[PDB]
RNA sequence: UUUUUU
């Protein structure tokens, strides 16, 4: 916005373009919204998509490609697929030269070797980052029933610092075994 | 010409089995038009599936015929005539969403098939297409969404 | 719209809550470790579950967040929860095909 | 209202013009028909080889006047070329959904290495437009054996 | 491939009959929004449409029968509304009281509409004739004739120097301000007429007959670019669009579509009626839609721009 | 602003060209920018039939070049877009194009000039030739080609020459040629040489041929070069290539119109069954005028042949996809395009016909007339009169359809029964009569005879002589089958005489045989009108509910049995208004009259309700004014409700409202009555009521002056009846006697002897009885309502 | 027996 440029972010599922589109009219300006039934304002510099719709006006020219910078790529771990995997593919080929590309993921083990095609597919180098240690932390417990009235006892199989517990699996697997359809 | 000799009411019935993604069954309460056209369109899959499968491509005919699922036929022809979605609810075993999903996903194809008759050259099938899509979107079916407005 | 408020308590989602929006919650549940897809009544894999529990710690209105397993029918047969709750979560492959 | 007898002798013995005898029908009327497929020849002109662009001080650059030059990239069409230089599109258009139109160069790909170094103003051929007519479509296997015209 | 048209808001039920016609005027330089409604009673209720709903402001009434035709101003704090009571009276939509009185019977005017200036207040009577009053000037300087039957719509062009009148039995005539002068009478329908609208700067009118077609005039000469068919019922009301690309018709089989120009077809339908919908207008910069009908209840749409 | 323009976007362009103009005004590019916005609106309205608007704006764009050629003359694109401006309105229907020219355009600069067609062709080439000269490119070379063809075709169009434009075609080839010479590597020079060369001045095909194939090569994606090869075969016998060509021309672009347009000419002549769908096509995706004239074709075609209204051919087709209305469209257009062509006149005129615009349809036969004064067949000239002429009778102007059937030979039967129907409508019986039995002479197809003969009993019954007409529709009875027209017509002649035994006949003879009649209300009209005749007077109303009872649809039936309850027998008030009810809900065209019946049964009923708002008798009636401001019944019943609201409102105590409307609902009535076209005893009824009641309500509101003005300027009118000076009397003696006083035998017998004069009324009996009544004379009260009462019972 | 898009 600040370039006077156009921007596509485009996201996989047909309910999740919807919240997304609600969050960033609020948060700044402009921003259409297209899909199978839905056609909020084609004209904005924010158009948010559902990729079977960037890949139907690519094969077209349709006169938005000349004006993007920003592809924004949301859920790039549906290439996985097995129906609409193609899909993604035939998008981050046809992509002229002139448009940047967002790769948004899901901290998958070969990520370079995936943005090493797509560097060397364009002719430009792709910058890869990577994070661990998600704030806030979980703890993963097993509930098992016992004494239903009030109590209720919760065993730890796995805790903030990643070790695995096997005392929280036996502990519980012994409270089953003492213990031992819809009315339960 | 298997589309173009029906009702509007009719034809998205038929168009109805490329849709549904529900289990299946054919049916006994249906006119004879409708149970007919269903054997037309059986038909024309199975030429085409056995044009496939001629040629060095594997799939077999069976499989190629079997993503036609109707069951939908009879829901979407008694919706097609202004009856409330209650009565529907009613009269068969599928879940309320998955209706209303294929219903959104009917009059969203019965648009791009008035896009495709007019290229081809075929003025009836447009203005049945024009029709068979207006009366098929009127109600909780295409509530605007919340998020959306 | 009312979860985001917090003006409901409890929810019984299913996986379309765990893909199609985001809307954080506090404590998150399971009830069951397999799930089928195409007639074959398969286990979560690693790359499910990481999502369902990840939404479950809020941001800054807690310590941490607690995801609670919920196994009633036999016992857990921790052999498969060490690949299930941890594991390197999935290639990427490619599914390239030819259509008409 | 009126009471009924009048009410009928008017609707019955007021004219005879609500007899079958008169009405629009009745007459079987025909009509020639007169066909003109001269007139379906279409001739299309040639675009404006210039633009009367502007002029740049070279130093801090303010229009001093504006001077004809000539186009470049003229008779390039949506429908024919794919490149960011083409006319922009029909009008106002189906987002997408479109055959017979061009997607631009994918990003991989170049495709353009030619000279055709001619360049000329006066480059008359001294094409022969009677000697040795082609006379064969392409894609057909006969054309038409039109009379020589002296 | 068309857009997100929907409902915003929905009276339950304004008044206690049918509710004849509906004016939305944009009138002051800030953001009013005021929708006068009026009524088989004598109300001629003013509404204001603030923010997301309509607050009932003005309960305004001097009529004695139910209201044919009200109007509103674009410069001036003002309406106007003619009845069954042979009175025209004029109010002053700022302290809620009647300003004039004019008596007119039904051989004197039938329905308003004011100049684009707001001075002149022409209706159409019985005889055939259009009438001119003057606002705040007194009554009657002048009438133009057309030698024809009872006249039901009266239209101006936003520009002035136009001014057309359809009557019952169809003829279409159309006057210029300027003079005075007849330029051409249209034929058009076989059916009574009772709608007809301009369009912004004022070269396309727009009729709607009893029979249920739409012609589309062009005006400066005589030729017609087209008849919209796609009611089942007579047509009440049409009205143009603030840009000249799309209007809105009110049919009597309980349905408000929505065209445009450029291609002649219909883009969206409105089945939320449960009675004839007898009047439909657009706001200031049109993105939203007044429908007023037979069961009381005022509709409020959503048409983005 | 330049911007906007080329995005198309031209209102836009155009106000901003505008705001910099009033800033400076010799701005070289901001003039240029309007005149090629002007030139592309003028395009756009060219595509759709608009003759009008283009010339307009071309006149506009012109304005603006020769303002910007004024400063820069140096400078060839302005001369070349002038030339363009100049040379786009070919085919515009010459007598449409005068345009104001001024400058230095025509040289030397000389006020304004007003240019024709030729002229302005010809400024444009001189436009072409000046742009040329200083800048010499091949583009300007074969736009001037090309407008030499326009000046050479116009010339041959208007038939004013032939072989004296050799040399402008000649011209038109060499510049062409050395277009295609400086640059033979593009489609447009080859393809613009190809057309001019198979001009029919010029018919040299080879070269045609050679050059759409060098078009096509030079560029595959080639539409307009195909589609140029199929028209080239197609004219010459080769419908199966021609076939080819079209089809890869239409492969390549799917929403090219002319090789649309060639496929439907080619099912057409191999006689294919899509041919009428090929047209329409053509006609949805744009104006072209040869697919017009082929819809509009197979449009009349379709509706002669009167076998077809069960087919779904002429069912879904013709009356769901709107035929009629958009060949009627498209008719408009061509005819305004072409306008010299008789048979698109006639087809406009009978399609108009079938819409009911009879004017429209006078007028396109009245223009067909004028093109076929002169022509080798002479039967067309006369259906032409004919058909206009009938038109013409049909809506007035009698005299005029009179004169139409004149000039033609009286010898067919159409001519002849035309003739006596214009004679009929003017007066004139006895032509009318003659004109009958000549048509009589020559007749085939029995049914015709029955109808002339039908014809001669109604027009022979309107100059008197029943005798004569009775006997002449038993001879059409005689006939070997009966058709269902003498018969009501001989219950309708019948019922004209107060006579009951030939009626009952007829309707029997009607009932009996006749079942293909689909009309099931005429019959139910003449059966009840035959029971009234009699006198029975509630046989009538059990008549009506016996065929309502048969046919529980049918609106009409319904709203009859309203009217009739109204009228016979009103004790049966509530059920009217149920019935009335029932025949508005059963529809909604039939509002008009149901509403008016259950309104004044509502009257008649009284306040029998719940005290209920929104259904009583004023709003019904105000509902029926609403839909149908145009009868007097309405009017009237609108006065008889507002004085009953206020009794009623009396009654209960609270408000008298609703107060003074009677002379403004008057004057509505005598209007209305004054457009009405005969049912002389039925308006005369309604307006001495009118009358009668305004002159009552103004007396009980209280404004005593405008009743008695009203009653002297009536009597100031005509002579005395004496029923208008009973209500002078009533105004006159109002304000006496509202104060106590003693009234003298003089006036008293005044009074007594004017109410002897208009006797047969007991409502003047009841109010002179009241009078006795308030003087005190008891006994001479008791009399006089003695006497209302005897005359109400007899 | 989960999930989905032109």
């Amino acid at each position: 916005q600040k370039h006077m440029t156009r921007t596509i972010y485009t996201s996989p599922i047909k309910a999740l373009s919807n919240q997304k589109f609600r969050d960033f009219r609020n948060t700044f300006g402009d921003v259409g919204l297209l899909t199978g039934d839905v056609q909020l304002h084609p004209e904005a510099s924010c158009l948010i998509m559902t990729t079977e719709i960037l890949r139907s006006m690519l094969y077209s020219g349709s006169d938005v490609i000349r004006d993007l910078e920003w592809v924004i790529f949301d859920e790039v771990h549906y290439i996985n697929d097995v129906e609409r995997g193609v899909v993604w593919e035939e998008v981050l080929i046809m992509l002229p030269d002139h448009v940047s590309i967002i790769l948004l993921s899901a901290t998958v083990p070969n990520a370079l070797e995936f943005a090493d095609w797509i560097g060397r597919l364009k002719r430009r180098q792709i910058y890869v980052i990577s994070t661990v240690t998600r704030p806030v932390p979980l703890e993963h417990y097993l509930f098992t029933g016992n004494s239903s009235k009030t109590q209720g006892e919760l065993f730890l199989l796995l805790d903030s610092r990643g070790a695995f517990h096997t005392k929280g699996y036996y502990a519980a697997v012994e409270a089953k075994k003492e213990r031992m359809g819809p009315a339960q | 010409n298997a589309l173009s000799t029906l009702r509007p009411e009719e034809i998205a019935a038929l168009l109805s089995g490329l849709v549904c993604q529900s289990p299946g069954d054919a049916g006994d309460q249906l006119p004879n038009t409708l149970k007919q056209g269903i054997e037309r369109v059986r038909a024309v899959a199975k030429r085409i599936g056995e044009v496939q499968v001629a040629c060095g491509l594997n799939q077999t005919v069976e499989e190629f015929v079997g993503e036609l699922n109707f069951g939908l036929v009879e829901v979407v022809y008694e919706w097609a005539r202004g009856m409330p979605f209650s009565e529907l609810a009613g009269l068969s075993g599928t879940p309320e969403g998955l209706v209303v999903r294929c219903i959104q996903r009917l009059a969203e194809m019965c648009r791009s098939l008035r896009g495709a008759a007019r290229l081809v050259g075929e003025p009836v099938l447009g203005a049945k297409m024009e029709t068979a899509a207006t009366l098929l979107r009127r109600d909780i079916v295409f509530a605007a969404s919340l998020y959306t407005q | 719209m009312l979860f985001s408020r917090g003006l409901v308590k409890v929810l019984f989602a299913t996986e379309t809550f765990a893909m199609g929006v985001n809307m954080p919650a506090r404590t998150v549940v399971f009830d069951s470790m397999r799930k089928h897809d195409g007639s074959t009544f398969r286990d979560l894999l690693p790359g499910e579950y990481v999502q369902m529990a990840g939404r479950a710690g809020r941001r800054g209105l807690d310590p941490t967040g607690t995801v609670i397993l919920l196994c009633k029918g036999r016992v857990p047969e921790m052999a498969d929860l060490h690949r299930m709750m941890m594991g390197k979560p999935s290639q990427l492959q490619s599914q390239f095909r030819l259509t008409y | 209202a009126p009471d009924l007898q009048q009410e009928a002798e008017q609707l019955f013995l007021s004219s005879p013009a609500w007899l079958p005898l008169h009405g629009v029908e009745h007459s079987a009327r025909k009509w020639q028909r007169k066909t003109d497929p001269w007139s379906l020849l279409a001739v299309l002109g040639a675009p404006v080889p210039s633009d009367l662009q502007a002029q740049r001080h070279p130093t801090t650059g303010q229009i001093l006047g504006y001077k004809e030059v000539l186009l470049e990239n003229t008779n390039l069409s949506a429908t024919t070329s794919l490149s960011l230089r083409r006319p922009p599109g029909p009008a106002s258009q189906s987002l997408w959904g479109n055959p017979t139109q061009y997607p631009f160069w994918p990003g991989g790909m170049d495709e353009p290495t030619i000279t055709d170094l001619n360049t000329r103003e006066e480059a008359e051929e001294e094409i022969d437009f009677e000697k040795d007519l082609l006379t064969i479509p392409p894609g057909f296997k006969k054309g038409m054996d039109f009379a020589p015209k002296d | 491939m068309t857009n997100q048209y929907g409902i915003l808001f929905k009276q339950e039920q304004a008044h206690d009959d049918a509710i004849w016609s509906v004016a939305w005027g944009t009138n002051k330089k800030e953001n009013s929004e005021t929708v006068v409604t009026g009524s088989l009673d004598d109300l001629v209720k003013v509404w204001k449409w603030r923010d997301e709903r309509l607050d009932l402001q003005w309960s305004l009434e001097g009529h004695q029968l139910g209201v044919v035709s009200v109007d509103i101003s674009h410069t001036l704090p003002i309406a106007a509304s003619s009845s069954l009571d042979a009175h025209i009276r004029l109010w002053d939509l700022e302290n809620g009281k009647q300003i004039k009185s004019i008596d007119a019977g039904p051989v004197d005017a039938w329905t308003l509409a004011f100049s684009p200036d707001s001075q002149y207040l022409a209706t159409g009577t019985h005889v055939g004739k259009v009438n001119i009053f003057g606002v705040e000037s007194g009554k009657k300087e002048y009438s133009l004739d057309t030698r024809g039957k009872f006249i039901l719509s009266i239209a101006y062009s936003p520009d002035g120097k136009y001014l057309a009148s359809g009557a019952i039995d169809g003829i279409i005539n159309i006057f210029d301000i300027a003079t005075g002068k007849l330029l051409h009478t249209l034929e058009g329908h076989a059916m009574p007429i009772r709608s007809l609208t301009f369009s912004p700067d004022s070269q396309l009118l727009v009729t709607a007959s009893d029979d249920g077609y739409i012609k589309i005039y062009d005006v400066q000469h005589a030729n017609l670019a087209g008849t919209l068919s796609g009611h089942a019922s007579w047509v009440l009301n049409v009205a143009f669009c603030p840009d000249d690309t799309h209007f809105v018709s009110s049919s009597s089989d309980k349905s408000v579509k929505v065209w445009d120009v450029g291609t002649r077809t219909c883009v969206h339908t409105f089945f939320d009626h449960q009675d004839q919908v007898w009047g439909v207008k657009y706001n200031g910069n049109g993105s939203k839609i007044v429908s007023v009908g037979d069961d009381q209840e005022i509709h409020i749409y959503d048409c983005p721009i | 602003a330049a911007i906007q323009q080329i995005l198309g976007k031209y209102k836009e362009a155009v106000a901003q060209y505008q705001m910099i103009i009033k800033k400076k005004e010799d701005y070289v590019p901001a003039l240029k920018g309007l005149g090629e916005c002007h030139l592309m609106m003028a395009k756009a309205a060219l595509v759709d039939y608009l003759d009008g608007k283009a010339v307009d704006y071309i006149e506009k764009a012109l304005e603006y070049f020769t303002c910007a050629l004024q400063h820069r003359a140096d400078v060839s694109c302005l001369w070349k877009l002038a030339g363009d401006a100049c040379t786009c309105l070919y085919a515009v229907a010459p007598s449409k194009v005068n345009v104001h020219v001024l400058g230095v355009l025509l040289g030397q600069k000389e006020g304004k000039q007003v240019l024709k067609k030729n002229e302005l062709l010809h400024l444009g080439g001189r436009c072409y030739g000046r742009a040329l000269k200083l800048m010499s490119t091949s583009n300007t070379w074969c736009d001037l080609g090309i407008n030499y063809y326009r000046q050479a075709q116009h010339l041959a169009e208007t038939g004013s020459n032939m072989n004296d434009l050799k040399e402008l075609l000649e011209k038109s080839l060499h510049c062409l040629k050395k277009a295609v010479r400086l640059d033979s590597n593009n489609h447009l020079y080859w393809n613009a040489l190809g057309v001019v060369a198979c001009y029919s001045g010029i018919g040299n095909y080879a070269l045609a041929q050679h050059c759409f194939i060098k078009s096509i090569q030079s560029e595959q994606i080639n539409a307009v070069a195909w589609t140029n090869l199929g028209v080239l075969y197609l004219t010459n016998e080769n419908i199966e290539q021609a076939h080819e060509a079209f089809k890869m021309a239409q492969s390549l672009d799917p929403s090219y119109l002319m090789c649309w347009i060639g496929q439907a000419l080619i099912a057409e002549a191999v006689g294919s069954y899509d041919t009428m769908d090929l047209f329409r096509h053509t006609t949805e995706l744009n104006m072209h005028t040869e697919g017009a004239l082929g819809y509009a074709y197979w449009v009349c075609t379709t509706l002669q042949d009167k076998s077809n209204r069960e087919t779904e051919l002429y069912q879904y087709n013709i009356l769901q996809m709107n035929a009629i209305p958009a060949a009627q469209v498209i008719l408009n257009k061509y005819v305004e395009r072409i306008q010299n062509y008789a048979p698109a006149f006639t087809m406009l005129g009978y399609l108009n016909e079938h819409l009911q615009l009879k004017k429209e349809a006078a007028n396109a036969y009245q223009r067909a007339i004028l093109l076929l004064q002169t022509a080798e067949d002479q039967d067309t000239y006369n259906v032409a009169i004919r058909n206009y002429g009938r038109l013409l009778c049909s809506t007035g102007e009698y005299d005029k359809a009179i004169q139409a059937f004149k000039s033609t030979p009286l010898e067919v039967l159409e001519d002849i029964i035309g003739f006596a129907l214009a004679l009929f409508m003017k007066g004139l019986y006895k032509e009318s009569s003659k004109a009958y039995e000549r048509a009589l002479s020559i007749v085939e197809s029995e049914q015709d005879k029955a109808h002339i003969l039908t014809a001669l009993a109604i027009t022979e019954y309107k100059q008197g002589k029943t005798d004569v007409a009775k006997t002449l529709l038993f001879k059409c009875s005689i006939l070997k089958e009966p058709t269902t027209e003498s018969l009501q017509a001989l219950c309708a002649l019948g019922l004209a005489m107060q006579d009951a035994t030939l009626s009952k006949a007829a309707l029997n003879e009607l009932l009996k045989h006749i079942k293909h009649k689909d009309s099931n209300y005429q019959r139910c009209l003449l059966t009840s009108a035959i029971y009234a005749l009699q006198g029975r007077s509630v046989a009538v109303q059990k008549q009506i509910s016996k065929a309502v009872h048969s046919n529980p649809g049918d609106p009409a039936l319904w709203s009859l049995l309203s009217r009739v309850v109204a009228q016979y027998a009103q004790r049966n008030a509530k059920g009217g208004v149920v019935a009335g009810n029932v025949a508005h809900i059963l529809d909604s065209n039939h509002g008009k009259k149901a509403l008016l019946y259950t309104a004044v049964n509502q009257l008649a009923m009284g306040s029998s309700s719940a005290e209920d708002e929104k259904n009583t008798a004023l709003k019904t009636i105000q509902k029926a004014a609403l839909l149908s401001p145009g009868d007097p019944a309405i009017w009237a019943g609108l006065m008889a409700a507002c004085h009953a609201d206020d009794k009623l409102a009396l009654v209960n105590n609270t408000q008298p409202k609703r107060i003074d409307l009677y002379l403004a609902l008057l004057s509505a009535v005598s209007a209305s009555i004054k457009d009405e076209k005969f049912f002389e005893n039925y308006n005369q009824s309604l307006e001495k009521w009118s009358l009668s009641q305004a002159v009552t309500g103004l007396i009980d509101t209280g404004r005593i002056s405008e009743a008695e003005t009203l009653c002297t300027k009536n009597l100031k009118s005509n002579p005395d009846q004496p029923a208008v000076i009973l209500l002078l009397r009533q105004v006159q003696c109002k304000p006496l006697l509202e104060s106590q006083k003693p009234l003298p035998d003089a006036v008293l017998e005044e009074l007594q002897k004017t109410v002897m004069s208009n006797s047969t009324s007991v409502p003047a009996w009841q109010w002179l009885a009241h009078v006795y009544q308030s003087q005190g004379m008891m006994r001479a009260a008791e009399m006089c309502y003695r006497k209302s009462l005897q005359l109400a019972s007899q």
